[PDB]
């Protein structure tokens, strides 16, 4: 061993020694202050976080108009109190509102028997009206109800005569928000005089009520100065329009056609459908299907659904059906009027279990445009591609960046994306996690190079990379 | 006597894991009902193989703990590997986890939703490892005294999340957890993600194989020291699972994911003064996590030093203040190489692994203690059935561990390898080479006067 002796150190230690364990014991009390000062300095020259905004529910998820009731559910257990058994599948589909069609007992074309206050009996009565909004309150799902007081004739807003119903819906307004709605609609404001006028005096009773009310109108013009001219005076209204209705057969049609009305709106909080009261399957045919609901995740604003389109319902498939009310495919027992009609993947049950069906895709974009903090609040800035194909980027402060290419063309183009205007604080990387894509034959979860990123037609992809340095 | 000596159990069983685990049990079981089983199985693991040592501590009376098991059983070589992991990964990283603890929990009030920096989250968590070190180094009576006040700050922490968790209970905020319902997440996790949920619940409980060997202070034990476990252990799993419902009715579950410290977003919701007095308390939390483990990291070098293994120069005393200190600055300088380096999460999975597979060697060697030497006399004795029980849990977490992770997990197995090439240099040994025999003896000598340390008196 090597142990001296308790008594034989202290007459061999310390003759010189007493002065150099001094100097580490002051050499290791400034190492500890010059280690907590350079600590402070690190931490105040940190960036900051950047504020979050103050989020209201329609912000944070999709929305889903059901038109018809009947049709929604089949006639036989067509009412309010057979909607209370569908919230299970709503609540599958992450959807925050359930702007549900007009129920108010209209009496086609006579201004007299139209009361906004009482339901039609064809639907049910407040006892299991205020069991829907219960049991929907639970899952988290708000409830939308609309007032076009005309909804079953042939021009809505009762045009013999302007003022009288428009102090009825006035009425209606503060009676159905002391019943517990979270929001209204209207439709057809085209068909009004002093449009611009009527929608600033209900977005004041709704709004005066509560913060968390919306009031939600539509038009069906498809030009940009007359949509402009609706909200110049409004700005927490949803205008849902028919602006982006058109073809957009090039890529570059459907990004000139959403930076312009962000450019024009000052990048405010908007609303992405292509229509106001019409399923998708109408201005678009089946292979451009797939590439728009990835569009409609991935936009700033809020996205508006009818019902049918998560499972690509199309009102001219089956023969005999409404165009504006086809029936809901729920089971193979669905349509039993022509029998062997529909099949497997023409429906809710089987594309369900489908991993590369159409309600796949659509739960799959559904809770990532719920959770990913990018996607709920996040920046957009669009880039310039190849010769027709639409490409942007979402970012947040400091979460997971997303960039979308999507290919509106009908040959293998390649990608080619430059990052020169792009800002410093969110460029791309040379390599991208891969999260989805709308055709198969692609590995997710690869990270692949974006310098070399060839396309499919008609194909969509989306990924995502983390906040660099 | 009983009901003191549960409370000793208690209060070195429960501290800072609490405040860390929560979020990795949830990341890897993917449910949160399905989280709550791992806090419950993990419970009564830890009271099986406390029960295995409890036998062995009346069986062969000796000081040590753990590593004087292996050394009566496989004597020579696993002894040594026992010393060998415990002083260079099993304290070094326990204490790198705590101290990166203190410096997250700071940090979290500034900047609340984006990330803090990290190389400023290394330097602080090195400035609580210095600092407490000197505390240690001197004073032996100063380092029993402050840490009474690091004891009463985990105990306001968590009597504030229990009784706000029943508040809310005594509500409609019992959406996540009473429901039944919400019981669905990714369940492309395999088994194995299963397995790495039991490696950081496991991180909670830590201390109870150190632990009730030294309550002999105990009255009559041989019936009161079986009697201590089936109380003071199924209470810590009753708070830890209290503590763990509380979490998920002020926050969702993807809202916990996203946080760094789990117990101040708890303290931003739920009122509007508790996000001052969360950090305060969890930060004291830490502080006493780490003070309390360089009490019990010398007490390895006393008694390795004394068997021929881990030379003199470490288990020295100071001549006036009786402290340790070449074996305290052995355990913070591999504690600060551990730190400015691994992750967070990773290094939990890191110590949780090698923790279980010397688990596993000391309660095999209970059983081998019973079909070789018999006739000893045995004042406690379990049943053989139970500690079956706990080597079928050790070989179905080991082997589903290798599998999740093989580079934490495979580089741990590396050190250990590490340590029967230099036992034989060390150990077995002709003590022939004078040539290198004497630079023990020069660098013992100087470590003897650039501090005033010298060997005891035993
Ligand atoms: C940027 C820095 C990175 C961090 C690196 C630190 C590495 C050092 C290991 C950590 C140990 C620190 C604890 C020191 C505790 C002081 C001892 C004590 O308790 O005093 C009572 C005790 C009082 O006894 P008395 O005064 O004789 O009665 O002090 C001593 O007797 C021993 C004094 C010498 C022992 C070493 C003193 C500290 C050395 C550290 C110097 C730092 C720079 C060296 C270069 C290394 C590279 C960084
Ligand atoms: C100056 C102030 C400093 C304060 C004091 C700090 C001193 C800390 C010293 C650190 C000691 C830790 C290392 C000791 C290793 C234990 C070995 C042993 O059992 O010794 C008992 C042995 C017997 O001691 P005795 O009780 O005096 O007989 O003493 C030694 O042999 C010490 C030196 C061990 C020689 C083997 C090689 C050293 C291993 C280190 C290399 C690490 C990586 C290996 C690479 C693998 C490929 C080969
Ligand atoms: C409702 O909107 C109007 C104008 O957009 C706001 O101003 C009121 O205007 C009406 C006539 O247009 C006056 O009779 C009121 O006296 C005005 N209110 C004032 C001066 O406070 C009005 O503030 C809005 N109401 C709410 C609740 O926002
Ligand atoms: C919106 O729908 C109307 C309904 O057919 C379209 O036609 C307009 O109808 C009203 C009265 O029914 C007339 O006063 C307008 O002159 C009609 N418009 C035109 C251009 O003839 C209207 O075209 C639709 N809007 C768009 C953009 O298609
Ligand atoms: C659309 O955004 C661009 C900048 O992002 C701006 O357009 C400018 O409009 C003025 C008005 O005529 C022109 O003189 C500039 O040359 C335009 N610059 C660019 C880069 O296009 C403006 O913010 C928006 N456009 C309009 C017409 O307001
Ligand atoms: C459901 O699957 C069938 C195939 O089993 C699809 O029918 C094919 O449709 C394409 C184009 O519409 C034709 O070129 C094929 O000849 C059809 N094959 C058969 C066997 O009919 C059908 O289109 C699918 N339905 C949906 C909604 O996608
Ligand atoms: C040190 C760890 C393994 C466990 C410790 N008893 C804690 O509660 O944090």
């Amino acid at each position: 061993t090597g142990l001296s002796k308790e008594e034989l150190l202290k007459v061999a230690g310390s003759p010189g020694w007493v002065r150099t364990r001094w100097a580490l014991l002051l050499l290791f009390w400034l190492g500890w202050l010059g280690m907590l000062a350079g600590a402070v300095v690190i931490i105040v020259r940190a960036p900051r976080c950047r504020e979050l905004p103050a989020q209201k529910w329609w912000h944070t998820g999709a929305l889903y108009r059901i038109g018809d009731l009947q049709a929604f559910q089949g006639h036989g257990a067509g009412n309010l109190a057979g909607l209370k058994g569908r919230l299970d599948y709503l609540s599958s589909l992450k959807v925050k509102g359930l702007v549900l069609g007009p129920i108010h007992k209209n009496q086609k074309d006579d201004v007299a028997q139209t009361d906004l206050l009482q339901i039609d009996p064809n639907f049910g009565s407040k006892e299991d009206f205020d069991s829907l909004l219960q049991s929907a309150k639970k899952k988290s799902i708000r409830v939308i109800l609309d007032l076009t007081p005309n909804y079953r004739g042939e021009n809505s807003w009762f045009s013999t005569q302007v003022d009288t119903v428009a102090t009825k819906v006035k009425d209606a307004l503060e009676f159905w928000l002391q019943a517990g709605v979270d929001g209204f609609q209207v439709r057809d404001i085209e068909n009004l005089k002093d449009a611009s006028s009527f929608l600033a005096e209900w977005q004041n009773i709704t709004k005066g009520f509560s913060e968390d009310r919306l009031l939600i109108a539509g038009t069906n013009s498809s030009d940009l100065q007359q949509i402009l001219s609706l909200l110049e005076s409004n700005k927490d209204l949803l205008l849902t329009s028919s602006y982006l209705s058109d073809s957009g057969s090039t890529g570059e049609h459907t990004k000139s056609l959403v930076t312009q009305y962000l450019n024009a709106t000052g990048n405010r909080w908007c609303s992405w459908s292509l229509s106001q009261a019409r399923l998708l399957t109408s201005f678009l045919p089946a292979q451009l299907l797939r590439l728009y609901q990835l569009m409609l995740f991935t936009l700033p604003g809020t996205p508006v659904f009818s019902y049918g389109d998560e499972i690509g319902l199309d009102a001219a498939a089956l023969p005999g059906q409404p165009m504006e009310a086809p029936v809901m495919l729920w089971d193979e027992s669905s349509f039993p009027d022509i029998p062997g009609a529909v099949s497997a993947n023409m429906t809710v049950k089987g594309q369900s279990e489908d991993p590369g069906s159409l309600l796949s895709l659509f739960r799959r974009l559904s809770d990532q445009r719920s959770k990913e903090r990018s996607l709920l609040h996040g920046d957009f800035h669009a880039f310039s591609a190849g010769p027709g194909l639409f490409s942007y980027i979402r970012h947040w402060d400091q979460n997971e960046r997303f960039l979308v290419v999507l290919n509106f063309g009908d040959v293998g183009l390649s990608a080619g994306l430059q990052a020169s205007d792009l800002p410093a604080s969110a460029s791309l990387p040379a390599k991208a996690d891969l999260l989805l894509s709308t055709q198969p034959g692609r590995e997710e979860g690869s990270p692949l190079e974006l310098e070399r990123l060839k396309l499919e037609p008609h194909e969509g992809l989306l990924l995502r990379f983390p906040y660099a340095a | 006597g009983l009901v003191s000596a549960c409370g000793i159990i208690v209060g070195n069983i429960i501290g800072s894991g609490i405040f860390v685990s929560p979020k990795g049990v949830l990341e890897n079981a993917g449910s949160v009902g399905l989280a709550l089983i791992v806090w419950i199985v993990t419970g009564f693991i830890t009271v099986v193989g406390a029960l295995c040592y409890a036998e062995l501590g009346v069986t062969i009376p000796k000081s040590g703990g753990d590593y004087s098991y292996v050394k009566d059983i496989f004597g020579g070589l696993a002894g040594f590997l026992r010393l060998w992991i415990a002083v260079l990964v099993i304290y070094p990283t326990n204490q790198a986890v705590i101290a990166l603890t203190f410096s997250n929990y700071v940090l979290q009030p500034l900047f609340p939703t984006c990330f803090p920096p990290e190389s400023g989250l290394r330097l602080l968590a090195a400035i609580c490892l210095l600092l407490l070190t000197w505390v240690n180094c001197s004073s032996v009576r100063w380092a029993t005294r402050v840490q009474d006040i690091f004891t009463a700050g985990k105990l306001l922490a968590l009597a504030l999340i229990i009784i706000m968790g029943i508040v809310q209970i005594c509500k409609g905020e019992y959406f996540w957890l009473e429901p039944k319902n919400a019981f669905e997440n990714f369940q492309e996790p395999d088994i194995g993600l299963v397995a790495l949920a039991f490696l950081q619940g496991s991180f909670a409980y830590g201390g109870w194989n150190f632990l009730n060997y030294v309550t002999e202070e105990l009255v009559d034990p041989y019936k009161n020291l079986p009697r201590a476990i089936f109380i003071s252990i199924p209470l810590v799993t009753f708070v830890y699972v209290f503590a763990n419902v509380a979490y998920v009715t002020a926050m969702s579950p993807q809202e916990l994911l996203a946080s760094n410290a789990v117990a101040v977003t708890f303290g931003e919701k739920l009122l509007g003064v508790m996000a001052w007095i969360m950090p305060i308390s969890v930060a004291l939390s830490t502080f006493g996590g780490v003070n309390g483990s360089l009490f019990t990291s010398s007490r390895l070098f006393f008694a390795g030093a004394r068997e021929g293994h881990l030379p003199s120069v470490l288990a020295m005393i100071h001549v006036k203040r009786c402290t340790p200190i070449p074996a305290l600055l052995f355990t913070c300088i591999s504690t600060l190489l551990m730190l400015v380096t691994s992750d967070m999460y990773t290094l939990i999975n890191y110590v949780g692994f090698i923790n279980y597979l010397f688990y596993g060697v000391t309660v095999a060697g209970q059983i081998v203690l019973r079909w070789k030497k018999p006739d000893i006399p045995r004042p406690i004795k379990i049943n053989l059935l139970f500690p079956i029980i706990y080597l079928l849990f050790w070989a179905f977490l080991l082997v589903f561990s290798l599998w999740s992770e093989p580079v934490v997990c495979g580089i741990g197995l590396a050190i250990m390898l590490t340590g029967v090439p230099v036992y034989f240099l060390g150990v077995y040994w002709q003590h022939k080479p004078k040539c290198f025999s004497d630079f023990i003896e020069l660098l013992t000598l100087v470590s003897q006067k650039m501090c005033v340390v010298v060997y005891p008196e035993v």
